[PDB]
């Protein structure tokens, strides 16, 4: 239940001169592990810094570690609970974590947070797998894709609302309206992919994630979920290999330390090690154990660079 | 496994 984020103790960028301005020429660089590292040193120095703790917050869901993105983004809504960019991604976080009733009051959060959509509060408003709020969630968002279908972020809600009560096959039509209307939006491509894989649709997930990975070829949590539609596909070796890319990318080197780092890599560890099981090599396991990403570089061919 | 949007 933790709300202090647990800043990382090995950070340069505590003396960096510009760290905002660092951070967003990292992410430019697709590098989420240093930009998240330049926005952690801003959230030290400068903590009501609201756009910091947002970027923290996204930067970090992007690097694969839902649990300091909550945190980050929480911090972030505290001082501004009116950032809908903040709503949005605490409802994507959420998702993710399975905190469905959380995830809906985020998506209520960002709807009646926008200026265009407010109004839809006034208005006065089972056989579905989600709770009750799960209905007005609908009513809301679909009176507001009346007034104003092209906006795809209505679209891109749909596709998490529908997630939320495992209705894969309708939130992938919701994000395919979404990337048509913006397709240049790496998240979105992200958000479709993980939506068919979770569709039992691997083959059409790695598509649409080698979509996002033209865009963002830094975006760790899509060669995370590259992995699990090999796993799901049973192609063990291609998702060891993919897994050990999205750990080597996530380190980047910058050689974390800190607790919140130990805890947020394990997950990705975690697919390592299954993978490693039902490839029947459990004399590789050990080193999966201790995070030791030398002997899977060498395995998997990745020397070079991840 | 599930995968992250
Ligand atoms: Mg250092």
């Amino acid at each position: 239940m933790e709300t202090n984020y647990p800043f990382e103790p090995n950070n340069p960028y505590m003396y960096h001169d510009k760290p905002m301005e660092e951070g967003i020429a990292m992410l430019q660089l697709a590098n989420m592990a240093e930009a998240a590292l330049a926005f952690e040193a801003v959230c030290q120095k400068e903590p009501e810094n609201v756009e910091a703790w947002r970027r923290l917050g996204t930067t970090q869901a992007e690097n694969e570690k839902d649990c300091l993105a909550i945190i980050a983004l929480n911090h972030a809504r505290m001082l501004d609970p009116k950032d809908i960019a903040v709503h949005a991604a605490l409802a994507v976080s959420h998702t993710n974590e399975h905190n469905v009733g959380a995830a809906l009051q985020s998506l209520r959060s960002w709807l009646l947070s926008q200026p265009q959509y407010e109004h839809l509060g006034l208005v006065d408003l089972y056989f579905f797998a989600a709770p009750s709020e799960y209905r007005d969630c609908c009513t809301l968002l679909y009176a507001a894709v009346e007034m104003n279908p092209n906006d795809p972020q209505l679209h891109a809600s749909l596709g998490v609302l529908h997630n939320l009560s495992h209705r894969f096959d309708e939130a992938a039509k919701n994000f395919r309206r979404a990337v048509e209307l913006r397709p240049d939006d790496a998240h979105t491509w992200n958000k479709l992919g993980a939506t068919l894989a979770n569709g039992n649709r691997p083959q059409e997930a790695l598509e649409a994630y080698n979509r996002a990975l033209d865009i963002n070829p830094g975006y760790v949590r899509v060669m995370y979920n590259m992995a699990v539609s090999y796993s799901n596909m049973a192609q063990y070796p291609l998702a060891a290999k993919h897994i050990t890319r999205a750990i080597a990318l996530q380190a980047g080197g910058t050689n974390p330390q800190g607790e919140g780092s130990r805890i947020a890599t394990r997950g990705l560890w975690d697919l390592l090690r299954m993978t490693l099981n039902l490839m029947d090599r459990s004399d590789l396991v050990e080193a999966s154990w201790q995070q030791d990403l030398t002997p899977f570089l060498k395995e998997f061919g990745l020397e070079d660079m991840a | 496994y599930q995968s992250k949007l």
